[PDB]
């Protein structure tokens, strides 16, 4: 994917900090479960990616993440999204109910704004710490990339596209019940 | 040490009981490496993960590295991913192509065909090369599933897989053009036990048509529809191979449970349609209606399982008797519509990734069984494998085999049997079908 | 093997010595959980955690996932955590209310009584029923506290107390309302042995009364109060079980040590007072002056461990021989002053949870202990259990029965002693008391 | 819990960093052991909170938390703290003498204004990383719920409330000789 | 090591930004593995150190880490980083060919204006998440203590100086192949 | 469980071919903590680690923690790190200095020599506190090195060495002022087994002329040129112990290759002016040539490695059979300039720490070998190890002993051959030099 191409001219603090107030808020929903909240700030045009990574040698680290038609840990639309809503709040979604107790650590926040007004790519970094029933903990690490609208909602933004660029070949988890 | 004797009293066929120990055993596990996957047929991948020469792929036979890697002749050779000077991994990358393998330890140069050429010093401190080269395996194909195996004196793959190869045709043979695996494979682990994973694809539909899919169903269902008005599928059946533990099961009539797994496009391409009719023409000489064969599971023992229907594949790595990991892939037919394709790669992804609305619950299930036969009480009484106990025959009018319910384990009775027949006996002589 | 004969030499009580092998070896383990995990009194809880009808508490009987939970005929049952069918566990919350318990795999239904009423596709896939519901256990109630034990050849719950019931009604017995459990049960993390912390609570003030809680007496002691202040008490008693392995100890006209962990609120509802007076009327059947016996300890073998007169209690679960899960909680009698039971929760919360200025010492000990014992030479010679040694006799005129020096390692000896035979001998008939 | 509710109208940018500044040093007395600091920050009021958490399912939810007259991992005043760190600073300290490498990193910071001037309720989110002796690793991952004054000391703020909601049902440490 | 000496008077709105987009920038560097791009902040006199922890008694705590004459993990200087970046882009050089994925969530980060002008002493704590082969996972944990210099560059700073305090005393990792 | 025979079976020194089982197996591993570091003499650090009374460093024989402390008569004793009464660790920091040792738990009293002094409450519970003490070793100095032996039957520190000793004294008996110890000491994690390491330090030049430090011979090399510019040394010699088990190589004549490793300044001071020259006179009596010897690796088995150009030396810690832990430090003439130390302290850190641009592939080369181990195949056929066989002769003019060239496996077959006497010979009457 390459390092993410920050502006030279960085982003306003007034901006700075707005963006990042909406990751702690939106992290905020996530970690208390309101996935209804959450799935609000997702447009109808969203792209929820997250690619597979490969171990390859320096000669071939082009093909270190998979592609547009390749398989992916997540490849969904606002469509598919909604039905995984549906399962993670309702009540014989066993994966989730009990439900387990994650925490979404999110720092380094980097703004840029796009040719459209209002409309920015963010780049972030997280630790999501996943704890299940008795003595399960998954530790992930990685980044993602947003493209974000100022948005007449609640937190004042929604996400038009993620892309979660995992630090991982082989998943460590069993499974990926958790958003990021 | 297992005695024969008391390896044939772990399953009971006959009475339908499974001596939870199979599953937690350490001793059993070394010995499943030895007489299980040091023997056994075992899925590598595709034919098209390695198109051109020198192409290769790092997967596992058992808890051993190996190399696929496809030849200047158009073959695939598959050999260990270790050095015999002093053990060091030839091939370090997951996928890629290569002129030659070098080991990064001592410079021990290797061939893509898998023979040592080169042996840095030779002259001055050595042995012949062509007898040090890395353990070969023998390789097969079968429509192109790649498949390997260690033992010189295992029946071939056309033997070993039996009256179970029309239920692969299934999702092999659809077209002339064959089948094409999607790009990537997905990884993860889970701390369950191997058979467990196995019998799921092999005779557990049950656990799909009761409880464990509401929420996978209530995923892919309108918006409209809530749970209660989703038809639960009843009819199908349930297929046990000849010789060998393979199984498979689908249903029969029931278009509206592919409809909410795959959706509108893949439910029309399977069934109605020039694509559909060309399957039905080419399968005639099995007689099975693969039109109205919907939601099909099956597993190729020991440890590569597959759903034809939804072309969904997966291979299944042991890592002690409390862990594997899961390999997973997907096919589509390499003449099929980019919109067919498309759809197919989409909903392998929302179902059966690790983070797949599917895939989320089988894991929960296994990760708690395997917790619960740490203890000692947990393992003192036998599990129930009496479903569909004496039911299946051999002279269904659709399908060819032993023929049986859907809801049933015949298929998971036959695995186990076969496991059983596995560990007991050493001899091919005896085993050979 | 293990055979009798070297499972005798283990433990020398005569001697006062003790094989370190027995908090490592990985065989050893296995057998406890069959001939003392499977076969003795193993505390689960208070009542009051299942006070209405469908009631449940999800804990466990060695390794063995076990439910509680209470029945409409107002008994408690117990009931292994395992489904039958494939190994799923049935209950899948820590604790709640419940009409009925259903297997989130293949949809098998249980009523709170732990008997199979419903399996999905029954009449056309099936076998009865009323043999395939979950193992059950013996269930025994003694003032509160609830036990269980899968032997039903094992003496009852009353007898293999023993003599011990005197020094657990110091507190369980105080008032005719009984005592109540607070709300919220502690689990945490220990890598070390079980018999490291059932020794410890049986047999072990020496630790107490010496250096491993300075710091713990010193967060206990007024501000103004420096540790060279602090009066280290001497006076008191031990108890050591007639049968069984059982052991309390406690100090004698001590109220100062009382005064550091409980604070002077808790120090006057113990000695002064109705409720004090009253409590040594209702033990006057065991003549004790419990006014005057403070800082008590007591372990019920074998993982049964409480602090009478702190009112803690906890559950030791087995993890391997290398590690355990400490589950705690605290009791209070029913009708003490709000005052007091907030003292008794504040208190326990700071001297004895994971976090507590008691328990953070204890843990940093028998960490270390199990890092060394996997050495060789650590192994290979015997540990001193020499202390008390031909000390105590069975004629006290204050407290009954085998009676020594509150610093003294009898108790230990026959917590080993009765270790050592629930290993070495097979049969009850040669067991029991 | 239910998730934080932030305030509508953000903290300006001066006291965001002001409090995200607080903490930083307040991290950075604890892992260097500057335990006579760190406890000078608590007010004679204080109540430092971490209550028990349980695996229900969603429809008893509400019983996640152990309360006020429950049990908990810690439930501190005044007092009961300067004991703590009468212990944690003693040379017989055995649980932490030889003293353990911790490590707060400090994330995730959500500023409200209460009704009272220059008193704030603060959501964090931490890993907490502990490192004892020769390969014991602990992490520790949850939120934070602060009610903070202004101060006259070295470090700008004051702790009058603290509730610690660590993602933990069964604790995975041997104890819990940190401070949160 | 004692703990880091903050300014009475904090950084200002705009620098505490410049220093914190700074790291963020930098740890694009690294997760990304662009090590020609990052060796190229470093100054000529840098001194890159990070000294061995041992488990000292309270009594004996000045003892923690080693010196300046004893070993260390790291002791570098501009000719020996750059042999080091030589190494780690080296398609001969194994341990990081095929690559690990690297993930350095920085925070805490806490600026000293010195007697230089537009030279700054910096404080900051991170996480490094290290993932490398198939089933690798390495958790890092600890502090950084930099000098850094306002730089006519991309970044918009140069490293003079950096210690790095890691909470560790026996590595758990096999290797140190990353940079911290 | 293992037979003399099934053990001598596992190494075959005449066909050069090694069991891979040795490097895997858990019952092995067992074993060798008995038969292998139960009674060889273990590496501590030096001299110089504990200069003044009562100073001491925590650290390892096998899986036993030890003490190493210096005494009032300037001795060293070495005790094991376990309280006799219940395990506890007696000295619980890394390094420091003690007047005395108190156990954390129940309070008894050491002093510096490991004789139990204190025992509270004595008087008034209890034995022999001379018989109670922690298990003393054979303590024995080189030179400098402090080793270690439990067995009292194990033949000395300088019979064990025997003729490896003037292959030692390159790195030690430079100056009469004896060499110091740069302060710190390095500890990591390494996932493999110990014989893989402690083989490479004995045997394997061959993998530093080859392929595996590539990049860290390009990091020590100027900017503007590449490998195409570094020669690979062809020219030196290796030594296999006349018993033990220990093994030395060299260049002879390969001043390059120092330089690239230690830079100008050490090269210098190994080769040229009055500190070489006076090495040349005091090593004059073992014949060889010291000041063309450079690049030097040496293991005295078992587990004591080290680099006797570059000053490096290291103790491998065994901690199951596919783990290890690494203690590294490093040594500089006492009397060598400011510097010269600093030079061998910088390069040291820069090449052999966790994270050294040499160190990094030597591990990482050993963590992909054990994983490899894990598989039934992996394990099926024996390892190589025929180089340079029946090419050694004790007949040379430069080095003493039986010598062959510098690329070889006869100090390897050296090691294997004598681990495996140890593991299957009992007495010591039959293994005794
Ligand atoms: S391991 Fe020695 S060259 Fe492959
Ligand atoms: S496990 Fe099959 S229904 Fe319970
Ligand atoms: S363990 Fe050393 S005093 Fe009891
Ligand atoms: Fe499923
Ligand atoms: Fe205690
Ligand atoms: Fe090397």
């Amino acid at each position: 994917f390459k390092t993410f191409e920050w502006p030279s001219k960085a982003a306003g603090l007034e901006l700075q900090n707005e963006i990042e107030q909406f990751y702690y808020r939106e992290a905020q929903l996530l970690d208390h479960r309101a996935y209804e909240a959450w799935f609000a700030l997702l447009d109808k045009d969203i792209h929820y990616f997250m690619p597979l990574r490969t171990n390859r040698m320096i000669r071939e680290g082009e093909l270190e993440y998979s592609g547009d038609q390749d398989l992916a840990h997540f490849d969904e639309t606002h469509e598919t999204m909604y039905g995984r809503i549906r399962k993670v709040t309702s009540d014989v979604g066993w994966a989730e109910n009990p439900p387990s107790r994650t925490r979404h650590l999110v720092s380094n926040v980097i703004v840029k704004e796009t040719a459209t007004p209002d409309t920015f790519e963010v780049n972030s970094a997280f630790i999501l710490y996943r704890n299940r029933l008795e003595r399960q903990v998954d530790i992930f690490a990685g980044e993602r990339r947003d493209v974000l609208r100022r948005a007449d909602n609640n937190l004042g933004f929604s996400i038009a596209k993620r892309t979660i660029l995992l630090d991982a070949s082989t998943l460590l988890s069993n499974n990926l019940s958790m958003f990021f | 040490n297992w005695t024969p004797e008391a390896i044939r009293g772990l399953v009971d066929q006959e009475k339908g009981l499974l001596d939870p120990r199979i599953y937690a055993d350490q001793s059993l596990y070394e010995l499943e490496l030895e007489r299980v996957f040091g023997r056994s047929w075992l899925l590598l991948g595709h034919e098209s993960h390695v198109p051109e020469t020198g192409d290769f792929l790092a997967t596992y036979m058992g808890e051993d590295p190996v190399v696929m890697v496809r030849q200047k002749d158009k073959s695939i050779k598959v050999f260990l991913n270790q050095c015999r000077h002093r053990g060091m991994r030839i091939c370090r990358s997951d996928a890629g192509n290569a002129k030659a393998f070098t080991c990064s330890y001592h410079g021990w140069a290797y061939d893509i065909a898998g023979k040592l050429v080169n042996v840095p010093f030779e002259k001055e401190a050595f042995f012949d090369k062509a007898e040090w080269g890395p353990l070969q395996a023998r390789v097969a194909t079968y429509k192109g599933l790649v498949f390997a195996n260690w033992d010189v004196q295992a029946p071939d793959l056309e033997t070993y897989l039996g009256d179970a190869r029309p239920y692969m045709d299934v999702m092999l043979d659809r077209t002339p053009a064959g089948t094409v695996a999607i790009g990537g494979m997905q990884k993860w682990v889970i701390p369950c036990n191997w058979k467990f994973a196995a019998e799921q694809f092999c005779s557990d539909m049950y656990h799909a048509g009761t409880t464990t899919h509401l929420s996978g169903i209530l995923a892919g269902i309108p918006p409209e529809m809530d749970l209660s008005q989703a038809q639960i599928p009843t009819k199908g059946n349930q297929f046990r191979a000849a010789w060998g533990g393979h199984g498979s099961g689908w249903y029969v009539d029931e278009p509206g449970s592919l409809l909410a797994v795959m959706g509108p496009k893949v439910t029309q391409y399977w069934t109605e349609g020039p694509a559909a009719e060309l399957a039905e023409q080419r399968l005639g000489h099995t007689g099975m209606p693969v039109r109205r064969m919907v939601g099909q599971h099956m597993t190729i023992f020991p440890t590569c399982s597959f759903l034809p229907t939804f072309n969904n594949i997966r291979i299944w790595h042991p890592r002690g008797p409390n862990e594997i990991e899961v390999w997973a892939f997907t096919l589509v037919d390499a003449d099929a519509p980019a919109e067919i394709k498309e759809e197919y790669r989409r909903h392998n992804i929302r179902n059966f990734s690790a983070g797949g609305v599917f895939e989320q619950d089988d894991g929960e299930n296994w990760v708690e069984i395997q917790k619960g036969l740490r203890g000692y009480k947990a393992k003192s009484q036998p599990l129930n494998a009496q479903m569909g106990l004496g039911r299946s025959q051999t002279g269904h009018p659709d399908f060819p085999g032993n023929v049986g319910y859907v809801y049933a384990e015949e298929a998971a009775r036959g695995m186990y049997h076969h496991w059983m027949r596995m560990m007991s006996e050493p001899s091919w002589a005896t085993l050979k079908p």
